[PDB]
RNA sequence: UAGUUGGGCACUCUAGCGAGACUGCCGGUGACAAACCGGAGGAAGGUGGGGAUGACGUCAAAUCAUCAUGCCCCUUAUGACCUGGGCUACACACGUGCUACAAUGGGAAGUACAACGAGUCGCUAGACCGCGAGGUCAUGCAAAUCUCUUAAAGCUUCUCUCAGUUCGGAUUGCAGGCUGCAACUCGCCUGCAUGAAGCCGGAAUCGCUAGUAAUCGCGGAUCAGCACGCCGCGGUGAAUACGUUC
């Protein structure tokens, strides 16, 4: 997987919108593209509307949800059946 | 081929028992070209032949040729709206090379662990005029005395 | 069925490149520079009837030869044509380019020379039966030991496409040491492209 | 000194080999060759067709002669004559 | 003094000496029952000396390199018949009817585009 | 018998004790390792104090229920988080990538000819 | 959109990944030979028209 | 210690020039021809083996998406930019392959033999670290000089004893190595753990006539990373061809 030396990854505006919220009583909705970017306990407690290709699926984060990324939380393609 | 009769490649003899037919023998049970492989199994089958019996392995497996190898085949003709066997004798080149072809699988059917015991045990058979090998040769000879009817096709 | 190019069949057996020089690390950028140049030339001289660019690179000279049948109109008075050529090579290139122009003698027994005058002709609507009849005449008393011809598309603006096309002597294009010469070329009329083919079999090598 | 030379047709690279020694025997100098090297093959194949058709296929090959000259003893002037006897430009020439 | 010979069998090359002897048979510094481990192979080195009468006689130093086993051992009687040649012309009539004069040159056939080997094609379902 | 499982008699100890859940074939060579037992004799030769030792090494692994607890309890996780890989076993498809539109064979289940 | 494509591939990329060859003669992006810089199609009308220094029909 | 060093190119090899194979010579048949059968010699004999080479044409076969192009269409949009997603979906059907179902085998140790190719910020020695993927230091090579690269089948021992297993290696959990800005959709690889179907395959159907089939590896292009595919290379290496009714 992602090796050690090179730490976690997350995408520097969604790391720093989520820094800027952490002083806050009551979170607010946070609107991101980056799929790529790895939970954090920052993360944790908060709403993530993430971006699945067409529209912004909100997630909320929690410690378990923690050390996955962000887009495996928002499925892409909708399948019911046949 | 249409053209005609084509050239046979030879064979030269085994290295140790000094018979082409050995050599014959190795490349039937010889597989994906592992000669090797091919030609220990059978030197470790003519072991066990000479150590269950005394006699030479080279004479009881000409023995068991001599008992496998067929006479008459029955060879498939379309007649009209008939389709039917006919009888016919076989050359010895093809009846060598039945006779190998039959030892061979059925020794791979056998039921013994190991190729070379299957082979042994199924030469050793032959020999005495009995098993699966014989038996596809009364077979094929059944079959043509069945058919002999038609022989002068 | 389709058929190898024949030069393409004969380079390396009695035919040679056209780009004369060696290179390995510099390989590609000196065949995207000969593409350049060729393109450029082609674009500069198309009235004259430039046949052959043979390009050679020393250091970083390059020498180009011009084949051409109208080596008078290339050089232009003076030399004022060719050295002003060399200018705009030396800007589209960044480096010295030494120019040398040649004569085509019996222009007539040049593929791509013939094919270009087929295609001007039917531009500007001469029967195409015509065209290829005196093509293969010149050609013949030129002297080339065979010569074959074909135009492909929309022949007089019919609305099914098809190929005519015509010969004379001898073309054996499986015989590799046969010097056969061989152009394509397009002719754009109201009815979109023409192809002209052109074979011209000489003396063998 | 040595001389490596490196061309895609055998028939001129041989010329050149051939000047190379002739005027560094004219000078004096003693020399070893020319020595064939192991020519460098490398094969490119590509689909015949611009569309499917992948089956029929076409192979081209580019190849690189080589030449080795070892030049022993060489005289003063045998550097100066070498660097100006000139090569046609589809010989590559590298020295020492 | 030594008689000396040159093989070649598919990639196999194998330079050959002939030294009178005992019949030994040295291969790359190496005796041949280590450095061919089939007694089949073993017999198509001694070949020449079978049909030349020379068995013990002279005694060989190979040194053979490319390709395996198999093709290294033909080498090798292919290099012996030609050192036999050397050590008597007589030998050659009773050597080429026994054919190891006759360099073989089956080698190994150039896969072709669209095959997936020399002549195995792909496949092929008509629908 | 060790781990609260019957490992073959006659067959030699490495084998039967990775008959045993959670344990392979490298991790069987690396507990005899520990305990100095021959990896050759059979379970029915080995001694009552080799299997006593080699029963203590198992007690340090982690092997049977507790190790099918673990699995579960992680796939549980997944799939009450609702990942992506949690509605993956949820729904019986491949979790690690794979193309469904052939094979996946083992994940669905038997073909349904419909 | 080819000649789009063609300026966005000449522009340096953002990524070092995001940076492919097309070929410079016709701009195709698929099969494009790092020797030559071409695509299959234009190496083999230019190796038949023998602009390819050194390259031939290949054959044994 | 090593072809190492000296020394020599003799051998092998490399690559230019040549020789050779032409029914050329001999016997027989043949319409005194063409040619056919056999023999000698020779490395090779009747096109020696293989490749390249693909006639006039055929299927309005394929390609307007390599490129070019007449005509028609859109022109603040059918043009252009960005991030993300999709091309990787999945009750199913088909084609092409890979791996297997095992003892002509699995596993452990030791030992032997290739060829074609690739290498500059690339191939990387050697050493050290790490179980491993790999990491660190560092060496040579723009290369018949160094490296990738001691190839695998093979051979010799030891073990397994016919078991859905010490066959099988899917799926899955965990823990990691790389490349990349980034590995969830969606990369490859490694270790541990788990251990699926599968016991040789219905109707039917495919390739192959010899260094071929089969089988074993190796290199390459594309390529930051990624093939069971493709191209190429060599190792081992068979069975059968009576005959043209179908
Ligand atoms: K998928
Ligand atoms: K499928
Ligand atoms: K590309
Ligand atoms: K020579
Ligand atoms: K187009
Ligand atoms: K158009
Ligand atoms: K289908
Ligand atoms: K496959
Ligand atoms: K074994
Ligand atoms: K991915
Ligand atoms: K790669
Ligand atoms: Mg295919
Ligand atoms: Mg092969
Ligand atoms: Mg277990
Ligand atoms: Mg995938
Ligand atoms: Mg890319
Ligand atoms: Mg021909
Ligand atoms: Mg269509
Ligand atoms: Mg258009
Ligand atoms: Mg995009
Ligand atoms: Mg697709
Ligand atoms: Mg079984
Ligand atoms: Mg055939
Ligand atoms: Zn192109």
């Amino acid at each position: 997987g992602r090796s050690l030396k090179k730490g976690p990854f997350v995408d520097d505006h969604l790391m720093k919108k989520v820094e800027a919220q952490q002083g806050a009583e009551k979170k607010k909705v946070i609107k991101t593209w980056s799929r790529r970017s790895t939970i954090f306990p920052s993360f944790v407690g908060f709403t993530i509307a993430v971006y699945d290709g067409r529209k912004h699926v909100p997630v909320y984060i929690q410690e378990d949800m923690v050390g996955h990324k962000l887009g495996e939380f928002a499925p892409t393609r909708t399948y019911r059946g046949h | 081929p249409r053209k005609g009769p084509v050239a046979k490649r030879d064979v030269l003899p085994d290295p140790i028992y000094n018979s082409k037919l050995v050599t014959r023998l190795i490349n039937r049970v010889m597989v994906d070209g592992k000669r090797g492989i091919a030609a220990n199994i059978i030197y470790n089958s003519f072991d066990i032949i000479k150590e269950s019996t005394g006699n030479d392995p080279l004479e009881v497996f000409e023995q068991a040729m001599k008992n496998v190898m067929p006479v008459l085949e029955v060879k498939a003709r379309r007649v009209g709206g008939s389709n039917y066997q006919v009888p016919v004798e076989v050359r010895p080149e093809r009846r060598t090379t039945l006779g190998l072809r039959w030892v061979v699988n059925y020794a791979r059917l056998r039921g013994e662990h190991t190729m070379e015991e299957r082979l042994a045990k199924e030469i050793m058979d032959a020999a005495n005029n009995t098993g699966a090998s014989v038996k596809k040769r009364e077979d094929t000879h059944k079959m043509a005395d069945a058919n002999r009817a038609f022989a002068h096709y | 069925g389709q058929k190898v190019h024949p030069i393409g069949m004969r380079v390396g057996i009695i035919r040679d490149w056209d780009a004369k020089w060696y290179a390995e690390k510099e390989y590609a950028e000196f065949l995207h520079e000969d593409l350049r140049i060729r393109k450029f030339i082609a674009t500069k001289l198309a009235d004259a009837a430039v046949s052959t660019i043979e390009i050679e690179r020393a250091a970083n000279r390059v020498n180009i030869s011009i084949h051409t049948a109208k080596p008078g109109m290339v050089i232009g008075k003076g030399g004022s044509e060719v050295e002003n050529l060399r200018k705009e090579l030396n800007k589209l290139t960044g480096k010295r380019v030494h120019i040398n122009i040649v004569e085509i003698k019996k222009p007539d027994l040049d593929a791509k020379l013939v094919g270009e005058g087929i295609a001007r002709q039917l531009e500007n609507r001469v029967a195409f039966r015509r065209a290829q009849k005196q093509a293969i005449q010149r050609a013949m008393r030129a002297g080339a030991k065979g010569i074959k011809t074909q135009v492909s598309g929309r022949l007089n603006g019919a609305d099914i496409a098809r190929s005519e096309g015509y010969s004379e002597g001898t073309v054996p294009l499986h015989t590799l040491r046969a010097d056969i010469d061989y152009a394509w070329e397009e002719a754009d009329t109201t009815y979109g492209k023409l192809g002209v083919k052109v074979w011209i079999y000489r003396g063998e090598i | 000194i040595r001389i490596r030379l490196k061309a895609y047709e055998h028939r001129i690279l041989d010329q050149s080999a051939d000047k190379i020694v002739e005027t560094a025997k004219r000078t004096g100098a003693d020399v070893s060759g020319p020595i064939p090297l192991p020519t460098e093959r490398s094969l490119y194949t590509v689909i015949r067709a611009t569309h499917k058709y992948k089956d029929s296929r076409e192979q081209f090959e580019m190849r690189t002669h080589k030449r080795l000259i070892d030049i022993v003893n060489p005289t003063p002037k045998t550097v100066d004559a070498l660097m100006k006897l000139d090569l046609p430009s589809g010989v590559n020439i590298e020295i020492k | 003094v030594q008689y000396s010979g040159t093989g070649r069998r598919k990639n196999a090359v194998a330079r050959v000496r002939l030294v009178p002897g005992t019949g030994k048979i040295t291969v790359n510094k190496k005796d041949v029952e280590e450095y061919i481990p089939h007694a089949d192979l073993r017999e198509v080195i001694n070949q020449p000396f079978g049909v030349t009468e020379t068995k013990g006689a002279y005694d060989v130093i190979v040194n053979v390199n490319g390709g395996g086993y198999a093709g290294q051992s033909g080498a090798i009687r292919h290099g012996i018949a030609r050192a036999l040649l050397q050590v008597d012309p007589d030998f050659r009539s009773a050597l080429k009817r026994a054919g190891l004069l006759t360099r073989d040159a089956r080698m190994v056939e150039r896969k072709k585009p669209g095959l997936k080997k020399a002549r195995k094609a792909s496949q092929f379902s008509k629908r | 018998r060790i781990a609260g499982v019957d490992i073959p008699r006659d067959k030699r100890v490495v084998v039967s004790l990775t008959y045993i859940y959670g344990i392979g074939n490298t991790t069987a060579k690396k507990v005899l390792a520990n305990v100095g037992v021959s990896e050759d004799v059979r379970v029915r030769d080995l001694t009552n104090e080799q299997t006593d030792a080699i029963r203590a090494e198992i007690d340090k692994l982690k092997v049977e229920g507790d190790l099918r607890r673990e699995v579960n309890l992680n796939i549980k996780r997944l799939m009450e988080i609702g990942s992506y890989r949690g509605i993956r076993h949820r729904r019986g498809l491949p979790t690690r990538g794979q193309n469904t539109k052939n094979n996946a064979r083992t994940r669905k289940g038997p073909t349904k000819t419909v | 959109a080819k000649k789009s494509m063609i300026a966005k591939n000449k522009r340096p990329a953002k990524h070092s990944t995001q940076a492919y060859t097309r070929c410079e003669r016709c701009g195709r992006p698929h099969s494009v030979y790092r020797k030559f810089h071409l695509c299959r199609i234009c190496f083999r009308e230019l190796a038949y028209k023998g602009q390819i220094p050194g390259v031939k029909k290949a054959s044994w």
